[PDB]
């Protein structure tokens, strides 16, 4: 069908910042253009059809340019409400079709990560479960590589990470590891380290400790 | 003025058919192209159909032909979408949404719902397994509570009836063996705790369990 293709997936700007989105289609659309909005919190809603006419109700930061192929979106002055997920959409032919997305962030300065290590309390090391957990709060750039090196050994099969969205207070990432076992595996290594390799300074924030102790 | 009502979260087991449901209210509904979407997480939306309530006439896609099927009432100024056949690929959110242009329609929609939540999974509602964590003590502290093995979402966690609401990070849920299991922070400096209590209150009403914690260290 007809593919829409949008420049990027996830950007950076400030408050103020002027900044633009750009579709592109696969071939002409005569102007046929739409754009929307899609908060995290679920609701979505219109800014823009036929590739820059307003619709009742949106201030006049938001306008419009289209042509062809190369389409685009702009805000000459940005607020905080303005966060979220902006979509396109193609009014030419069925079916419709969108954009890939483009999510929005605010850039600020890089930041290391507040690092804390839990071994598995007693209430589940009884049930045979045995859960290290490892939480990396407060940091920038999304992009985190972590691993565990248990008595210095790379090991996936038993983490299972999440993400949070950009923090509403200060525009921070946080991240939760949590690395499950069985007890008798356990209770078969000693050392166990969270490395959390993060760009902010070369140094691995290591964040280590000895079941014997 | 418009606005569209999607259900709530729903779910199902694969193989079996699910009733969604879009009522609308503020215009009139029997004389405007309503249409439903899908969106997956790793990609952006598609479109999976439309109708014309009035005489409910549908145009589907080829992808979707045979998989969904739309209806609508007219007293109930309700739209429906009704899918089948069920796996694990239709497990998604979707949303109902009207097209602008009153009789004839236009190139562009107007006003969307909220989406309705589709999940799919062989299993039953259970209960988490709510754990204490501690390090073993600073200046600066983190603590939290982790949940384990409960299904379905949501789980509310709340810091001593949410006196707290500071440094906190109650980490979105994942997924093992078809069970849910997230995790949460607390951030304190050294001499508030172990000083003073510091609990953290968990609810699950899918299970109808409420589940307070008060952490001690070894
Ligand atoms: C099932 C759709 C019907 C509703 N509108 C009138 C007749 C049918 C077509 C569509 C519109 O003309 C239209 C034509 C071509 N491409 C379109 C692409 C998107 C779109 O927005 C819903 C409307 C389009």
């Amino acid at each position: 069908d007809i593919v829409m293709t949008q420049t990027t997936s996830s950007l950076s700007a400030s408050l103020g910042d002027r900044v633009t989105i750009s579709c592109r289609a696969s071939q002409d659309i005569s102007n046929y253009l739409s754009w929307y909005q899609q908060k995290p919190d679920g609701t979505v809603k219109v800014l823009i059809y036929y590739t820059s006419k307003l619709h009742s109700g949106v201030p006049s930061r938001f306008s419009g340019s289209g042509s062809g192929t190369d389409y685009s979106l702009t805000i000459s002055n940005l607020e905080q409400e303005d966060i979220a997920t902006y979509f396109c959409q193609q009014g030419n032919t069925l079916p419709p079709t969108f954009g890939g997305g483009t999510k929005l962030e605010i850039k600020r300065a890089d930041a290391a990560p507040t690092v804390s290590i839990f071994p598995p309390s007693s209430e589940q090391l009884t049930s045979g479960g045995a859960s290290v957990v490892c939480f990396l709060n407060n940091f920038y750039p999304k992009d985190i590589n972590v691993k565990w090196k248990i008595d210095g050994s790379e090991r996936q099969n038993g983490v299972l990470n999440s993400w949070t969205d950009q923090d509403s207070k200060d525009s921070t990432y946080s991240m939760s590891s949590t690395l499950t076992l069985t007890k008798d595996e356990y209770e078969r290594h000693n050392s166990y380290t969270c490395e959390a390799t993060h760009k902010t300074s070369t140094s691995p924030i290591v964040k280590s400790f000895n079941r014997n102790e | 003025a418009v606005q569209l009502q999607e259900s709530g979260t729903v779910l199902a087991r694969p193989g079996a058919s699910v009733k969604m449901s879009c009522k609308a209210s503020g215009y009139t509904f029997t004389s405007y192209w309503m249409h439903w979407v899908k969106q997956r997480p790793g990609q952006g939306l598609e479109w999976i159909g439309a109708i014309y309530p009035g005489n409910s006439d549908t145009s589907y896609n080829q992808k979707f032909k045979g998989k969904a099927k739309l209806t609508a009432v007219t007293s109930t100024s309700t739209a429906y979408m009704e899918l089948s056949s069920l796996t694990n690929e239709d497990s998604a959110v979707y949303y109902c949404t009207r097209e602008r242009g009153l009789y004839y329609g236009s190139s562009s929609f107007d006003y969307w719902g909220q989406g309705t939540t589709l999940t799919v999974s062989s299993a039953e509602t259970t209960p988490p397994s709510v754990y204490p964590l501690a390090p073993g003590t600073s200046s600066m502290v983190t603590l939290g509570c982790l949940v384990k093995g409960y299904f379905p979402e949501p789980v509310t966690v709340t810091w001593n009836s949410g006196s707290l609401s500071s440094g906190v990070h109650t980490f979105p849920a994942v997924l093992q063996s078809d069970l849910y299991t997230l995790s949460s922070s607390v951030t304190v400096p050294s001499s508030t705790w172990p000083s003073q209590t510091v609990t953290c209150n968990v609810a699950h009403p899918a299970s109808s369990t409420k589940v307070d914690k008060k952490i001690v260290p070894r």
